[PDB]
């Protein structure tokens, strides 16, 4: 017996957590991500990247506590604690925000060593892998928005924070600066989650209330068993309830199933594509017609007009903070702003 | 099946189907070659992202 | 035998291709009144002074909208709570220009979706099934009351009712974040968490059960044609699914129950929207998210900001530059 | 100051009298 | 760059899911009609290893 | 509205050509 | 605008009064099991 | 029956658990900083 | 005439949802 | 005022979804099909088929 | 249904398991305590006490811009 | 306690529940105090 | 070649069935992949039979089609030198010739064989789509932050000029 | 040379139900991207 | 030769030395030890 | 030069519609 079998022999044994082969690529890295994001939110400063206190240790709470990202002034640099930045100093590495280059990369590296250990679990217990393909939808939104989006900008800097207010600054960012709302693609994602949402909450209220009566007790959960046959819920029913209310209904298990699936990973696919395009400052931000005819028309006004003064606004108000290292000095008067506010 | 001439030329070209060394063969050296492929890409991605600055150029349009 | 059983006897008939019940005969009249009128006034209708300041925004079609941005825009702010039907109106085109499209589509299609709610629940009475489906679609219908309803009482105008349109949507949802930071609203991160993990939750439960379908067909045809309508047996194994998930994290985060799994798939998202429409509900009476505006400060009193002071950098922007000639007056105090 | 040791101090007696409830029927075998 | 960088991340999903049918395409039109000792746990030693029982 | 050229012709492209796909794929099942 | 006002208010109180007489007419024993209530 | 103490699920469970109570420490310490 | 593009689009959709409903694949018990 | 308001709107709106919950149950439980659909008496499949 | 290790309920319930986790559970406790008060978390990873965010020779944010040489620019950043 | 050589699991749950209690009440009154109260 | 399908060279002479020895083919094709990259980087790109590449000033004021002289320093993995692009062209054609040599002489190993699915074409399928996919994300990033294979003359300037006032200064 | 029958062929098929949801996906997608394509 | 590249070889030496090569040791060595009996 | 704006449209539909009709039923032709 070689060595490399006993060895897939011990990571592959039943054990209260599988480890496996991929599982040396995922609970290093993941722990490396994880530790590194509870390190810097509760330690470490953006005071030198950002300006900004983003630490328990500073008095920031949970919701405002982020691993932030780096500077600006790196560009899109690994900043390893090695590299020509850092150069091995560690608080200095803290400083310049190189733990977020760790918390992405260590987290980009674990979530694919957990699409690596969904691929092993199904092959060792013999099922299909479509909870790996299901995994794709968050591995392209990770990849698009953490990845591709700042290397596509200028600096590492205008990557989402890993944190809670962080994350909506980022996404306000995105609102007033690409009309992020007004992209098609994230259209697209936001009726996947929300669809995928729908049938989570459908499926399960259908279910729990089609129930077969196979128990005696008031208690429906103890009226199934796992190694039962026979379906717990009546298809037949569910089938008529919902072609009576609504029009239609599924009248194929599988196929409801899929739709389940594909519903939200569409979402997240296109969604990152839509991402992909913010990356190069390829938005849809404007309907030209209409800015045309509302710079020829004073009396021409919708909706959209009115997302665009929004913007405007926003990105007015909030670049000098935001954007720390442009220098950006806008006086009072610049200001765009409307009568009395 | 129908043969054809340049069929017969090419013939012993796809004639080794399935046909294994029994084992593992040659993978202790592909897995040196893959490493040092790895160490390739990790050293070109440093110049370029500029985590590797050598002597005698610099990662820029003039060079 | 009488005229009145057999017309109590087709209503309630669960032979109907659509089943009507008497929550649908208030459902279909309303849901088509607002139906007809929506198709009608997102075609063609003209523009809505909606602010009250004699500052037409125009919604419709064919006065230069797209889909996107075309809307039914909410009534004028001179109006404010106060019942605008057509036969108050002078005219129909002052009705018009007052936004009285707006309640007539809302306050029908709010009837018709609470009726909705009840026709789903009389179904299931009539069906023999168990009735808390109805439960779950009050969800997404507390969330459409408390933005076409319940934000304008709080708030004291319909024209703060979030527009029957796209970007009038999106409107709505950059005027809340600058007047209330919804986002920073402990009730919005429940819906966050209800929607993303109802996503979740409904890729890993079909992912779940397309890994585990029982082999039935050939790999010519479609899996799905392993399954017939009416089937007793079940058509995936839920116990090789249970031993994947509970190798995939640990034994026992995994469902082994397939009634307590279903349940959980119910309630997560459904407890998620109650909450975010309750946030919205909440946050009509201006009990806002959280301010940690000038928070931290430095020994000498000197602020120093966090993410959430840049956020309120985002939200004054907004704020400042909407309803841009509505104000007249440093606050906006609704 | 001494006014938040006292809070504790009644509210922990508080949080403590509850689960003696419990505690004393549990061990003498009440009528839980 | 756009063009090259979306087609980039949909080949992505195309090398798993054309991976996963590689691996996978013994249980493609669905799994074993039994399966049922194979995935309980504690039976085996080893995961999916027939070999392994405990018997314990 | 000074709307783009060939958006009506991209619109319809983009509406029929597969609404045709899926109506020969449908009408021809069967066969 | 006041014959519209009688028809609306004609048509309203016709289907309000339909669902409570409907409601009102032994609903409980309109369902597939029992029914003696 | 006649366990082993230390496994795999061990050093998972302190792995975690050790630096989460000394961080949930110093949190609560930081909890009596003054300005 | 873009307006006329988006009508056909949501009467494309609306008369989808007609068929799907009216004239469904009736399901069967076989 | 704000208090107030919100808790109460809150309160009463779940106690609507209470109303629903517990209004349903008890037609099904004097119905007698609150735990679950009878196999041999399932009454969809003695009524014809929709189309 | 065990995979073979102990469950956690026969773990927890135990005398020794509280005899060590008794002492284990404090100690990681206010050794976390310690690393926060005696000031050691501040200087090992560079974040400012409420006093050294701004010095009397520096009013503004600090915010980096050499690519290379952040040591200098901390250190004259102080 | 009750249990020969074993405290009860109801014990163990309502100690560690008061303690997780306990330092979230901590963290909420820090909230208020020192750093990150706005005063 | 949709007509005549049927050509015994696709049927192995053992069984009566199809297959395609997809190990050997790997060889051939690497071998010929080896042979034009090579030929591409020692005679078009350096001139000798061949335009060359299009070169440019760092200003994009210049721009025009030159032999390349290889760059076989470490300057030859500068992203902007053109010299590295042949260079790269005659090593890497030089590795896919002898590459190509050893995959048309040696067998795989039965634990890669049967690890990899060697005898099913969409293994090929799904290493191949990784490979390209690589190569996509690789020509999208010298795409926009420039590169010597991307000259401003030829694709208009990069963001990231803009952004530092490269021509400015 | 011959031009013997191909035995690898195979019937395609959608059904009524799949050509409602791609009819329906079509109309939704033309729905959404028509106001972009007039931009 | 610059602090660069000496800083990224020691990157692989200390890459190797600290993570890949205890863990390969110790995976070997627990797997030996701790054999499956058939 | 100054076509009819509607050319290219009605050119491309004028040629479609009749080519989509008898594909659909050259497909179907068979069943
Ligand atoms: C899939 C799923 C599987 C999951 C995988 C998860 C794995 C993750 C590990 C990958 C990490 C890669 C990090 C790449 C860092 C980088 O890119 O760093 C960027 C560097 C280039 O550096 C940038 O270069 C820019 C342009 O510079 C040039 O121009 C400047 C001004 O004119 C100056 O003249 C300067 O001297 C000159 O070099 C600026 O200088 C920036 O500040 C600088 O950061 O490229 C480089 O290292 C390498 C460039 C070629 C390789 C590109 C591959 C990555 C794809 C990027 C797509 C880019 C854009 C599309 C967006 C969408
Ligand atoms: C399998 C797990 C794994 C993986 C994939 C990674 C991956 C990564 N780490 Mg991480 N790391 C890990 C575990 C892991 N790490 C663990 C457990 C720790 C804690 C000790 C760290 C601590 C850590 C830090 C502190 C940093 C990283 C960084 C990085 C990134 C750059 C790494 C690099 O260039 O190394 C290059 C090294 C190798 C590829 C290994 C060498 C491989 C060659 C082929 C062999 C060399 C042989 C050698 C000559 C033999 C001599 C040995 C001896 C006999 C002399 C990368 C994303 C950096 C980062 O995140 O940047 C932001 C960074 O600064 N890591
Ligand atoms: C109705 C409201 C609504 C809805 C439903 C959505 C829905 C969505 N938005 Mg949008 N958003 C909205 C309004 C809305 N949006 C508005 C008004 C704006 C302002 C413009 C935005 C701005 C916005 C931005 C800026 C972005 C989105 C994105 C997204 C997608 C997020 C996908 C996801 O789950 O990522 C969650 C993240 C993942 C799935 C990545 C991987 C997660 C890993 C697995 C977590 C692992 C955790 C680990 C196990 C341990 C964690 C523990 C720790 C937390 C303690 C989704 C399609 C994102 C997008 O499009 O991405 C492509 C995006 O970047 N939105
Ligand atoms: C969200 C609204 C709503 C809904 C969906 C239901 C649903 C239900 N109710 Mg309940 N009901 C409600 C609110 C609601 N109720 C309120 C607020 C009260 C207290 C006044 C009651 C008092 C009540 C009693 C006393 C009984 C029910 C019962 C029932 C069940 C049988 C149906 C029935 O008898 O109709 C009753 C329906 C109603 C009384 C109101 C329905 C309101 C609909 C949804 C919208 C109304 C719009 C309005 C009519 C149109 C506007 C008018 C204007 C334009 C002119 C069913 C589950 C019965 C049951 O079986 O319980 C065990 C029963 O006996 N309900
Ligand atoms: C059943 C489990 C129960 C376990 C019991 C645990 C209790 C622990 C709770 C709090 C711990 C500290 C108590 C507060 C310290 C007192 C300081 C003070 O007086 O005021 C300190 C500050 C202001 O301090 C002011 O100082 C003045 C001069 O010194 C005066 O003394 C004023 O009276 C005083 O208000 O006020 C506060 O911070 C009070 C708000 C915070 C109080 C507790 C927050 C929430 C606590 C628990 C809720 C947690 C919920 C999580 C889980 C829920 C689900 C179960
Ligand atoms: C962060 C986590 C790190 C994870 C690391 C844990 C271990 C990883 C496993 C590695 C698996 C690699 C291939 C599988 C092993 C194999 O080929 O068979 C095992 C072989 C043959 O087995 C022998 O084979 C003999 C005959 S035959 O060859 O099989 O026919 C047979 O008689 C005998 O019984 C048998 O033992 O054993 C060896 O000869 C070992 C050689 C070393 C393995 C080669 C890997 C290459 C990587 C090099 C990296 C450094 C290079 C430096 C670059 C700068
Ligand atoms: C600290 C070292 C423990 C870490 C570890 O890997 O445990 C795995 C094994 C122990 O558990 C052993 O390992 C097996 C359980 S498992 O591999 O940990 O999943 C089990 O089969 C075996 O009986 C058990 O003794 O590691 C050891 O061999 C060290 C023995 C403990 C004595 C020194 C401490
Ligand atoms: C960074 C870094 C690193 C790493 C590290 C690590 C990896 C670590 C770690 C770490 C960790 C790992 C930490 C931790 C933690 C934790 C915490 C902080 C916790 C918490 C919590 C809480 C507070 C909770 C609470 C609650 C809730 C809220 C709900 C219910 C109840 C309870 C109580 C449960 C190293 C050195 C390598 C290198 C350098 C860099
Ligand atoms: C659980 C939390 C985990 C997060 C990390 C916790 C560790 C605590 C941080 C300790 C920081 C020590 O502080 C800093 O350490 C680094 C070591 O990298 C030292 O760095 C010094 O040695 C390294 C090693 O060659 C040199 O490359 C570097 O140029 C030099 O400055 C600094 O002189 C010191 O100021
Ligand atoms: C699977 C991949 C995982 C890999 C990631 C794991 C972490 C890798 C750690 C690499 C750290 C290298 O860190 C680097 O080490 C060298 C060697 O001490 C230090 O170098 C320092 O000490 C050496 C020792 O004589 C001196 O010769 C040198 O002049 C001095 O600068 C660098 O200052 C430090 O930055
Ligand atoms: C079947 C169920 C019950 C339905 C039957 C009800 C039929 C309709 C009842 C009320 C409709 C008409 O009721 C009548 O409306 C007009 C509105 O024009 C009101 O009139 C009010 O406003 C008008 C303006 O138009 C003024 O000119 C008038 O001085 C003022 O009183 C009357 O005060 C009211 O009595
Ligand atoms: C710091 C370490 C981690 C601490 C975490 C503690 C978590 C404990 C919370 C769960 C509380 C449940 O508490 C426990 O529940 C089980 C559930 O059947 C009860 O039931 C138990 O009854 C007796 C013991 O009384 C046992 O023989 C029986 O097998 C068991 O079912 C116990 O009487 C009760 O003590
Ligand atoms: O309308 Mn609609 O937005 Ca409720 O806040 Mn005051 O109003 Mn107007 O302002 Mn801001
Ligand atoms: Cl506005
Ligand atoms: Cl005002
Ligand atoms: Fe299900």
């Amino acid at each position: 017996r070689g060595w490399f079998d006993v060895l897939d022999d011990w990571l592959k044994r039943d054990r209260f957590v599988f480890i496996g082969w991929s599982g040396l690529l995922l609970f290093p890295c993941a722990f490396m991500a994880l530790g590194g994001w509870l390190t810097g939110t509760t330690f470490v400063t953006s005071w030198y990247t950002h300006g900004l206190a983003s630490s328990y240790l500073e008095g920031a709470n949970f919701l405002t506590v982020a691993v932030s990202s780096p500077a600006d002034a790196f560009g899109h640099s690994l900043l390893f604690l090695w590299g020509p930045e850092a150069q091995g100093n560690l608080t200095r590495w803290f400083q310049i925000g190189g733990l977020w280059p760790f918390v992405a990369l260590h987290g980009a590296f674990g979530l694919i060593g957990f699409m690596l250990r969904q691929f092993e679990i199904s092959r060792l217990v013999g099922i299909r892998p479509y909870n790996a393909i299901a995994f794709s939808g968050p591995i392209a939104v990770f990849v698009s928005v953490f990845l591709m989006y700042p290397l596509g900008q200028s600096s590492w800097f205008f990557a989402p924070s890993f944190g809670v207010a962080g994350i909506f600054r980022f996404i306000l960012f995105l609102q007033g600066f690409h009309n992020w709302t007004l992209n098609p693609f994230h259209m697209m994602g936001v009726a996947g989650i929300l669809g995928g949402a729908l049938l989570c909450a459908i499926h399960g209220a259908t279910v729990e209330n089609t129930l077969f009566e196979d128990g005696e007790d008031s208690n429906t959960f103890r009226a199934f068993e796992p190694t039962q046959a026979e379906e717990t819920y009546s298809m037949v029913t569910a089938n008529r309830f919902w072609s009576q209310i609504f029009g239609i209904a599924f009248s194929n298990k599988r196929w409801l199933h899929f739709f389940m699936l594909f519903v939200p990973v569409t979402g997240l696919w296109m969604s990152s594509v839509g991402i992909v395009g913010l990356a190069l400052n390829l938005r849809a931000y404007d309907f030209v017609s209409q800015e045309l005819r509302a710079a020829e028309d004073p009396e021409f006004e919708t909706f959209y007009t009115a997302n665009i003064l929004l913007n405007e606004g926003m990105r007015a108000w909030m670049a000098p903070q935001d954007q720390p290292h442009e220098n950006f000095i806008f006086p009072e008067e610049v200001l765009p702003r409307g009568n009395a506010l | 099946a129908q043969r054809t001439r340049l069929g017969d030329i090419l013939r012993p070209l796809n004639s080794e189907y399935g046909k294994v060394v029994p084992g593992w063969g040659t993978t202790p050296v592909m897995g040196v070659f893959m490493a040092l492929f790895l160490v390739f890409l990790l050293i070109i991605l440093q110049i370029y992202n500029s985590s590797l600055i050598l002597e005698g150029f610099s990662v820029d349009w003039a060079g | 035998a009488s005229l009145w059983e057999q017309f109590c006897q087709w209503v309630t008939s669960t032979n109907n291709r659509i089943y009507v019940g008497w929550f649908g005969t208030l459902m279909i009249p309303t849901l088509l009144t607002a139906t007809t009128c929506f198709i009608i006034a997102f075609i063609a209708a003209p523009p809505v002074d909606i602010d009250g300041i004699r500052e037409p925004v125009a919604g419709s079609l064919l006065y230069g909208n797209n889909i996107i941005s075309g809307a039914v825009v909410p009534s004028s702010n001179a109006i404010g709570l106060h019942f605008y039907p057509i036969w108050e109106a002078a005219s129909l085109d002052e009705w018009l220009y007052n936004g009285g499209p707006y309640q007539l589509v809302v306050f029908h299609f709010l009837i018709g979706i609470f009726c909705y709610m009840g026709r789903q629940w009389e179904l299931s009475y009539r069906l023999g099934m168990r009735p808390w489906i109805c439960v779950a679609y009050s969800a997404p219908v507390s969330a459409a009351t408390a933005v076409f309803l319940i934000y304008p009482i709080g708030q004291g105008s319909f024209s703060d009712g979030m527009p029957l349109g796209i970007s009038g949507t999106f409107n709505f949802m950059i005027v809340f974040q600058a007047e209330h930071n919804i986002l920073m609203h402990p009730f919005h991160m429940l819906g966050v968490a209800g929607v993303f993990g109802g996503s979740l939750f409904s890729a890993m439960h079909g992912s779940l059960v397309t890994s585990s379908l029982v082999r039935e067909t050939t790999e010519v045809e479609s899996q799905n044609y392993g399954y017939k309508f009416g089937q007793e047996e079940e058509t995936y194994n839920i116990v090789a699914a249970h031993g994947y998930f509970g190798r995939l994290i640990f034994q026992y985060a995994s469902f082994n129950n397939s009634r307590s799994l279903h349940f959980f798939l119910g309630a997560w998202p459904v407890i998620g929207i109650w909450f975010t429409a309750m946030g919205v509900s909440t946050m009509a009476f201006n009990l806002n998210g959280f301010n940690f505006n000038q928070s931290i400060l430095d020994s000498q009193g000197r602020v120093i900001g966090t993410w959430a002071d840049v956020l309120n950098r985002a939200n004054i922007g907004f704020e400042v530059m909407h309803e841009r000639n509505a104000h007249n007056f440093p606050l906006d105090l609704a | 100051n001494l006014e938040p040791i006292f809070q504790l101090t009644f509210l922990g007696l508080i949080v403590l009298a509850g689960p003696a409830v419990v505690f004393v029927l549990a061990f003498r075998g009440g009528d839980l | 760059t756009f063009g090259h960088a979306v087609f980039a991340l949909l080949f992505f999903f195309g090398h798993i899911w054309h991976g996963s049918r590689t691996l996978f395409r013994d249980v493609f039109a669905g799994v074993d009609p039994g399966l049922e000792e194979q995935v309980e746990f504690g039976v085996f030693a080893k995961v999916g290893d027939l070999s392994t029982r405990k018997e314990a | 509205m000074q709307v783009n050229n060939l958006g009506f012709i991209a619109s319809i492209l983009f509406v029929l050509v597969p609404t045709v796909f899926l109506l020969i794929l449908f009408i021809q099942t069967g066969k | 605008m006041l014959t519209l006002k009688i028809a609306v208010y004609i048509v309203v109180g016709l289907f309000i009064s339909l669902f409570i007489f409907g409601f009102l007419s032994s609903d409980p024993t309109r369902n597939p099991g029992r029914k003696d209530f | 029956v006649t366990y082993p103490i230390f496994t795999v699920r061990w050093l998972a469970v302190h792995t975690l658990a050790v630096p989460s109570v000394f961080f949930v420490g110093a949190i609560a310490a930081m909890q009596f900083i003054q300005r | 005439m873009e307006s006329v593009a988006y009508i056909l689009v949501l009467t494309m959709a609306l008369a989808v949802l007609f068929f799907a409903i009216a004239f469904r694949e009736p399901p069967r018990i076989e | 005022r704000a208090w107030l308001a919100t808790s109460h709107f809150v309160l009463g709106f779940f106690f609507l979804v209470g109303h629903l919950w517990h209004a349903g149950r008890a037609r099904a439980a004097a119905a007698g099909f609150e735990k679950g659909i009878d196999r041999e008496t399932e009454p969809t499949l003695f009524m014809p088929d929709l189309d | 249904g065990t995979t073979g290790e102990r469950p956690f309920s026969d773990i927890v319930t135990s005398i020794r398991y509280w005899v060590i986790h008794s002492i284990t559970i404090p100690m990681l406790f206010i050794a976390g305590w310690l690393f926060v008060s005696t000031g050691l978390a501040y200087d090992a990873f560079g974040t400012p006490r409420p006093d050294e965010y701004f010095t009397q020779t520096r009013q503004e944010l600090p915010i980096l811009q050499e690519r290379y040489d952040i040591n200098q620019e901390i250190q004259e950043f102080n | 306690m009750f249990a020969e050589g074993r405290i009860p699991l109801w014990v163990v749950g309502v100690v560690a529940g008061i303690g997780a209690i306990g330092v979230l009440g901590l963290f909420f009154y820090g909230a208020y105090a020192g750093l990150g109260s706005s005063m | 070649h949709w007509v005549f399908w049927d050509l015994e060279l696709f049927v192995d002479p053992r069984t009566g069935e199809s297959a395609l020895d997809l190990p050997k083919m790997f060889g051939i094709h690497l071998f010929l992949s080896g042979l034009l990259c090579f030929g591409f980087g020692a005679f078009h790109l350096t001139g000798v039979w061949g335009p060359g590449m299009w070169v440019s000033d760092p200003y994009g004021l210049t721009g025009h089609v030159q032999p390349v002289a290889p760059e076989w320093g470490p300057a030859g993995f500068n992203p902007f030198n053109p010299g590295g692009v042949v260079a790269h062209h005659i090593a890497a054609g030089i590795v896919g010739i002898i590459a190509g040599l050893f995959h048309l002489t040696v067998r795989p190993p039965e634990r890669l064989y049967k690890a990899l699915r060697m005898g099913n074409i969409e293994t090929v399928l799904s290493s191949s789509i990784a490979a390209v996919f690589f190569a996509a994300f690789v020509v999208a990033g010298t795409m926009w932050y420039g590169n010597a294979t991307t000259p401003i003359e030829l694709f208009g300037p990069t963001r990231y000029q803009w952004d530092k006032g490269y021509f400015q200064e | 040379m011959d031009r013997n029958s191909n035995p690898n062929r195979q019937p395609v098929e959608l059904n009524r139900t799949s050509l409602y949801l791609g009819l329906l996906l079509v109309a939704v997608l033309g729905i959404l991207f028509s106001s972009y394509f007039f931009n | 030769m610059t602090p660069s590249l000496a800083n990224f070889l020691w990157s692989l030496v200390l890459g190797a030395a600290i993570v890949l090569i205890p863990a390969t040791v110790g995976l070997i060595f627990i797997s030996q030890k701790d054999k499956i009996t058939r």
